[PDB]
C-alpha cells in the first residue's frame, strides 16, 4: 500500500 | 569562452549533481533513514544486471520494480500517465522522463508525509515506466551491478530529482566529430592528461566511462556530488575511449572523434 502525494490523494496496494 | 552557454550540459558536477554509475546521492526518512537516487539528469541505457531481469516485479524469483497495484501504477505507458493524471496540468504534459520521475515520486510508502521517492526507469521500447521498489544499483560483495549494456540501450535510469528541462541543460547524445577540450586564452585547448582505454566502438567507450563515472558507493562519506570520470574523448580510428575527469569547457572539430558522457546514449549522434 502507498499514499499518493499529488490531489487527489488515494491509497494504491 | 563563446562555449560557456552550450557546454553547460557537461558540467556534470552542476547539472546533474549526483553518482552515475551508483545514485545514492541523498537520505530520506521513513524512523529509518534510507540512501536513495537524486541526480538531476536522466541516465540513458543505464540499466542493473542480476548475476530474472531487473524490470521484473519484486517477489529471489523478483526483480527490483513496483509489485502489481490496483489499479496497476507500474508498469504504466506514457498514454496511462498522461491519462492517469489529466486532471493535473502540471503533470500531465511534462515529457515522458520527467512524468515517469514524478509518477514514481507520488508514490509515498509512509501511510505521513515522507521525503522517501522511488527511482525509476523508462522503457523507450513499449514507453513504459518502470517504478523500481529497490533503489539499491551495485551489491558485489541477490548479487548485481549497474551497466550499460545492449539489452539495455533504450533503458533510462530515472531519480526523483530529474529535471523538467532535461532537455536542455542535461546531455543525451553524443558529439560526432567533436573533441572535448579546455578553453584557454581564446583557444580550445586539449585536454592534457587523460587515461586511455581501447574501445571497438562508441557503446563500449560510453559503456567504459559509465563504468568510470561519479560513484555514490565503492567497488555523506561515499557521495560523488557528481566528481568523477565523467567524459570520454572516443577516437575512432585509434579506437581509444579518452576517459578524463575535470569539465570540458569548449570542443574542438576533430573528424575522427566523438565525445561521449557517463549521462549520454550509447549510440545516438548528432
Amino acid at each position: 500500500c502507498w499514499t499518493t502525494r499529488m490531489s487527489p490523494p488515494q491509497q494504491i496496494c | 569562452n563563446p562555449w560557456t552557454e552550450y557546454m553547460a550540459k557537461y558540467d556534470i558536477e552542476e547539472v546533474h549533481g549526483s553518482g552515475i554509475r551508483v545514485d545514492l546521492g541523498e537520505d530520506a526518512e521513513v524512523g529509518t533513514q534510507y540512501r536513495l537516487p537524486s541526480g538531476k539528469c536522466p541516465v540513458f541505457g543505464k540499466g542493473i544486471i542480476i548475476e530474472t531481469t531487473f524490470l521484473k516485479p519484486v517477489a529471489k524469483d523478483g526483480g527490483f520494480a513496483f509489485p502489481p497495484t490496483n489499479p496497476l501504477i507500474s508498469p504504466m505507458t506514457l498514454n496511462g500517465m498522461r491519462d492517469f493524471y489529466k486532471n493535473n496540468e502540471y503533470v500531465k504534459n511534462l515529457d515522458e522522463l520527467t512524468l515517469c520521475s514524478r509518477h514514481a515520486g507520488n508514490m509515498n510508502p509512509d501511510n505521513k508525509n515522507s521525503n522517501y521517492k522511488y527511482p525509476a526507469v523508462y522503457d523507450y521500447n513499449d514507453k513504459k515506466c518502470h517504478i523500481l521498489y529497490i533503489a539499491a544499483q551495485e551489491n558485489n560483495g541477490f548479487c548485481f551491478r549497474p551497466a550499460k549494456d545492449k539489452l539495455f540501450e533504450n533503458y533510462t535510469y530515472l531519480s526523483k530529482n530529474v529535471v523538467d528541462n532535461w532537455e536542455e541543460v542535461c546531455p543525451r547524445k553524443n558529439l560526432e566529430n567533436a573533441k572535448f577540450g579546455l578553453w584557454v586564452d581564446g583557444n580550445c585547448e586539449d585536454i592534457p592528461h587523460v587515461n586511455e582505454f581501447s574501445a571497438n566502438d562508441l557503446f563500449e567507450c560510453n559503456k567504459l566511462v559509465f563504468e568510470l563515472s561519479a560513484s555514490d558507493q565503492p567497488k555523506d562519506r561515499y557521495k560523488s556530488h557528481g566528481k568523477g570520470y565523467n567524459w570520454g574523448n572516443y577516437n575512432r580510428e585509434t579506437q581509444k575511449c579518452e576517459i578524463f575527469n575535470v569539465k570540458p569547457t569548449c570542443l574542438i572539430n576533430n573528424s575522427s572523434y566523438i565525445a561521449t558522457t557517463a549521462l549520454s546514449h550509447p549510440i545516438e549522434v548528432e
